[PDB]
């Protein structure tokens, strides 16, 4: 009941809703299985089919001779309950009610009892009103959402459906890595701490995103208990939506809910040792950072910058978030010397001036990293004719490489397109790179927020 | 068990504790309270006055009564035999006046706390998260600016310590122009215990520990409130 | 000597420090200048070369048989008195010194000096340490940037030089289209307040955006007199370095100068009706938004959207602004129900559902836009399968097409490299589009922002 | 004119306005302060202590003793002749012993101002932005919280109102438990008339009205500090 290993890592997979009709959701979902690669077995459900997609099909869950771990159910709201009984009878793990038409437009009686009688057979229920769920080292994509994501260690959980079946495609574009999409939608049975405790436990997922609506009442406390023993080693970032009074109240509509406590939801976030982000893009921008880098082991952050303007947004920026900049070591100073004019500035940040060439970026860069004094590294880039946008960026990587220890790095550059292509390039090993000051600023802050998070918790965990 | 207090009110279908029953109650759990005495007759308080010592305290008892001060019922820094009987007799008809038939339990005389900086001790149930801790500074802090911080119970000491820095009005509690720095120590304890008491108690729905006075050495819990349910 | 329309619009420049060297910064400046097509005359100036780029060249400018408007001056800092001096000689209204060498690096006799000279010829000074100026619609590309910029209707002032010149290619990438780069740099002589004095008159110029370090003392109640007047008209977004303790402390080292207040900066520019921008990325958003939407007449802001998730993120962000959304006009629902289903939202945001075809966007985008009761409309998209997102956003051309008028409009769009495309598409067409909804809504905001901004210095400059 | 007040400050090398002096210089301005007479004598404190009325306030006037409090400088809440003779010879005598190398210019009698919500107005001069107003609520809330607005001056309504609303502690002027709304209007009156002073008088480095007492009708200077340069 409580072990989502079969739901993740299945044997067979049914899907109810399937038919010769390719704009079926059911359909789409098939479509999704195959494409993506899953190599378990895949049973199409439909009451007249013979076959769909070179598949046998079944009529019901129950004729399959197999024991079926996950049912997918995309079948009319009015014909859930039925299914979910053959599902039952079939003894299937996990349905997956992919199906709307329930609690989200006041028919709350409808999605009790889909629950209860799913719990009466032992079974499991994800949803109702969701798009299903992709899981990248099982190679299982049912979702009717994008048919493909890079493979990487985050995992993402959705309350919301379109928001979370359009930034599952917005993860490509982001560069971001994903072990597993979730939609929960409804969260009429399993819910976010039954995915923390999975996400808590899965070697491949390392970081966990949140769209977060509300939790049930009488389940914050263990939502506490759990996410903040799984920030000891895994950050987690929520987006939490009606984060105001004002959306707070629009949100509680939506659903159908009693409108949850901001200032509560927001302590009990802290408590749990979470990252509030207040955006999508800042959720993202710091999902990549946490994702590629390790957390920062002290406060000796360095920000090199070929420009002051950059290095005044950054240290601003920093500074919104609580993050001082110090003086650089003196041996990291003397080091940098040997090569930039007289005038540079070495308060930190380490402005190399508008005249360095690329290879300055590399000796810069390999300097700070492998000097036993710093921390962490910021990498701020103006373009300019005396360098080039790709070159800067290859001597960065070059120099990560060199340095060979792995201290966090995040990169800012501005310039035009031939920087757009530089921080894709970037981004594409694995290097948080931005086209702002203040976002790789802010990223690098995400590190520090979650080294923050982490010791409060440990804090509080303590033994008397 | 002070439990016997929760259940005596419970059977009584009574649905908040009195004053005195309140403080006695998380007295139990090592919160500072004013030290107090029921007076039942006009010679019990002058007596018990002069046990506990000047000024004192006097505020109606009264399950009707649940905002004491609005009434006429609460007389401050009384520090005489006369001033007590004055007190005692004027709080009984100015209750007479706004509150008529009222089941008056007595009459509580207690110490009068010397000043000092105060706090609002809260504890709440939130539908998700359950016993909730809130902490802030008295007066207009709290009541007006809505300058408070709170943490899901049970409470760590980095939750307590955490909380209090949270506020916006924090440094009124380390020290300011005609003010020492205040026992931070002692808030934090009281703030667990809060958190305690929430947890251990079901059949506690809301507790409203307001004013807490803090001094450099120490705090006291002048007025209590537990909500039943 | 305070009309600078000879700086912007001259009959003829002389560029000093051009060679046949390539790499020379004057002859990056002659090159752009021939690339972007000045149609004034051009001379080049070196001691030794007769021609440059097929440009009769002289040794001095005093040698020109020709009024010279402008001198842009490159030479070594050691040189540039005797530069202005014979500048002076030939008549000279505007030098600008692109050199660095002087304040910025302590030499701040040699940089008085300079001033001081050029005064005694009735001459200004742009900079020293500058990249140099740009302006369109003269066909006037007198940097040693970028050879080319979009055109429109933005000014874009800037006291960094690196930040500056890399935030030139950036407003390509960004698709904001550009009337002026000014590269002010130590502001000597010629500042903010001279530009803004200039773009208040130039009918090119729509939209202000300021890279502002610090003002000069003594100079403060000039630029609010100045800017509040231009603001009644014209919006000014100033992104400020040194907008927190630390940066103003770190700025102040940067340029070798007293930290400025920030308090007292944020109420000059509120006196102002200035938009203060925290984040590059704040600022362009918000410019694109301004460049192409008038303000909203009104707060009946309509905010649609094909899902819950993405319309609560807007209106947290709308409410984090001090916006807030209120019902819809019945005859905009009325016409809305046509063809959405029943359980869509009409709380505002309006939500057509998950399901939305392509052409529900064009149709409620129309319906919002041509509503008398409706002032400013936030479209919101969610990619599913059931669209395209260029279907969506040629909608949303169309429908502003048909509705005629010209009500503020911002698009957020989320998903795939699909939406990627379509965002792009949208910005070509100078609507302002954004990749999520927090950024189309902060977008929308700038609107209000502006219109709020505006209304302050008109209330604060009611007769008594 | 009274910058006759300024100028013989300068001519005297003084840096600074005596109390007296910078409430007339202000009071010019129309900004409401404390009625005020300057006594020679014990016989001329009785009489101008009449002609006030009581309470009234003594406070010695020196350009030695810049902070009159911190040497019994100050006698507050007085009632009668007697207590005003009292506190005139009690003043001549605390501030004797700890200054003796003194110049007094003689003894302020002041209205005694009742209690009020207490404002700060402060005038600086930016190096940027020259002559600014700032405002906040009196006592912690600017001196430990530096709960502050700013505007530049001249000050138009429209920013005399908005950096009032923008503090904040605003809402301790539209009324809380035990306190009456103020007067928002007097408020603004008076923040526009010190920007007037401060662009008006060059030789004003520095003026801070502080407490200024605000009441549901009009406002009262109860202490004013110019400083020159
Ligand atoms: N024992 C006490 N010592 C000091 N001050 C007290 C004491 N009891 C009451 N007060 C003061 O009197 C106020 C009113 O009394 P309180 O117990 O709060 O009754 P209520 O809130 O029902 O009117 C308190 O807020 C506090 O300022
Ligand atoms: N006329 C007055 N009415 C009411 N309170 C007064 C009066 N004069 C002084 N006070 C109070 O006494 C305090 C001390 O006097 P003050 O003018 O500030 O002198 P100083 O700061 O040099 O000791 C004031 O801050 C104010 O709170
Ligand atoms: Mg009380
Ligand atoms: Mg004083
Ligand atoms: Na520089
Ligand atoms: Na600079
Ligand atoms: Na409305």
């Amino acid at each position: 009941m409580n072990d989502l290993e079969r739901l993740f890592n299945p044997s067979a997979i049914a899907v109810v809703g399937a038919s010769k009709d390719p704009s079926k959701i059911g359909s789409q979902i098939l479509r999704n299985l195959l494409s993506y690669g899953f190599k378990g077995k895949v049973y199409p459900i439909n009451p007249t089919a013979d076959e769909l997609m070179g598949l046998k099909c079944y009529p019901k869950v129950s004729d399959v001779p197999d024991k079926v771990d996950v049912a997918v159910i995309s079948v009319p709201s009015d014909k859930v309950l039925g299914v979910i009984d053959d599902c039952g009878k079939a003894g299937v793990k996990f349905a997956v009610v992919i199906t709307s038409g329930f609690k989200e437009v006041g028919n709350e009686e409808l999605e009790e009892e889909l629950v209860r009688r799913a719990h009466s057979y032992g079974m499991r229920v994800l949803g109702p009103n969701i798009f299903g769920y992709l899981y990248a080292p099982a190679r299982l994509n049912a979702t009717f959402g994008p048919k493909d994501v890079l493979s990487g260690n985050v995992a993402f959980i959705s309350q919301s459906g379109a928001l979370g079946i359009a930034l599952m495609g917005y993860t490509v574009v982001e560069n971001i890595g994903i072990s597993s999409i979730v939609s929960v939608g409804n969260k009429a049975d399993l819910d976010d701490v039954d995915l923390l405790d999975f996400f808590d436990k899965d070697p491949n997922t390392g970081v966990i995103m949140i769209y977060l609506e509300g939790i049930a009442p009488g389940r914050g406390r263990m939502f506490i208990d759990v996410a903040s023993r799984v920030s000891l080693r895994k950050p987690i970032i929520v987006i939490k939506a009606g984060r105001t009074e004002v959306g707070a109240r629009a949100a509680a509509s939506h659903t159908g809910s009693i409108a949850g406590s901001v200032a509560i939801y927001e302590s009990a976030f802290k408590q749990s040792g979470i990252l509030m982000a207040k955006s999508v893009e800042d959720a993202f921008d710091w999902t990549k950072a946490l994702s590629w880098n390790p957390i920062p082991e002290g406060e000796r952050l360095i920000v090199l910058t070929n420009g002051g303007g950059a290095g005044v947004q950054s240290t601003d920026t920093f500074a919104d978030n609580g993050i001082y900049l110090s003086k650089p070591p003196e041996s990291l100073i003397q080091e940098i010397k040997k090569f930039v004019p007289p005038f540079a500035s070495f308060a930190n940040p380490i402005d190399i001036t508008g005249m360095a060439p690329d290879d300055w970026y590399y000796m810069g860069t390999l300097a700070a990293l492998k000097n036993p004094d710093v921390d962490a590294l910021t990498v701020l880039y103006c373009q300019t004719a005396v360098t080039t946008p790709i070159g800067v960026a290859k001597g960065i990587v070059d120099a990560i490489k060199e340095a060979g220890n792995s201290k966090p790095v995040t990169v800012g550059m501005v310039g035009g397109p031939e920087v757009a292509e530089a921080v894709s390039f970037l981004n594409k090993q694995r290097i948080a790179a931005y086209p702002t000051p203040e976002r790789a600023s802010s990223a690098m802050s995400a590190l520090y927020a979650y080294a923050r998070a982490r010791s409060y918790v440990m804090k509080s965990l303590a033994v008397r | 068990s002070s439990r016997d207090l929760l259940l005596k009110a419970k059977e009584n279908g009574r649905k908040s504790l009195l004053e005195h029953e309140a403080k006695y109650f998380i007295s139990s759990y090592g919160i500072p309270v004013t030290n107090i005495r029921l007076a039942k007759s006009e010679e019990e308080a002058v007596n018990f006055s002069r046990e506990i010592g000047f000024p004192v305290v006097l505020k109606i008892v009264s399950p009707q009564v649940v905002h004491k001060s609005d009434v006429g019922g609460v007389k401050v820094n009384l520090r005489s035999e006369e001033e007590v009987r004055k007190a005692y007799r004027e709080i009984i008809e100015n209750v007479k006046r706004n509150v008529p038939n009222a089941e008056i339990e007595g009459i509580l005389v207690q110490e009068f706390a010397p000043p000092g900086v105060e706090l609002i001790i809260g504890l709440l149930r939130d539908p998700q998260f359950g016993p909730t801790v809130m902490f802030g500074l008295g007066g207009v802090f709290v009541e007006l600016f809505r300058d408070v911080s709170f943490r899901v119970a049970p409470l760590s000491e980095q939750d307590a310590e955490s909380m209090i820095k949270e506020v916006k009005a924090y440094k009124l509690l380390t020290g300011f122009r005609g003010m020492e720095p205040v026992d931070i120590e002692a808030i934090k304890d009281a703030l667990i215990r809060a958190g305690r008491i929430g947890v251990e108690n079901e059949e506690i729905a809301e507790m409203d520990l307001n004013p807490v006075i803090a001094y450099p050495k120490g705090i006291k819990v002048v007025d209590a409130r537990i909500i039943l349910r």
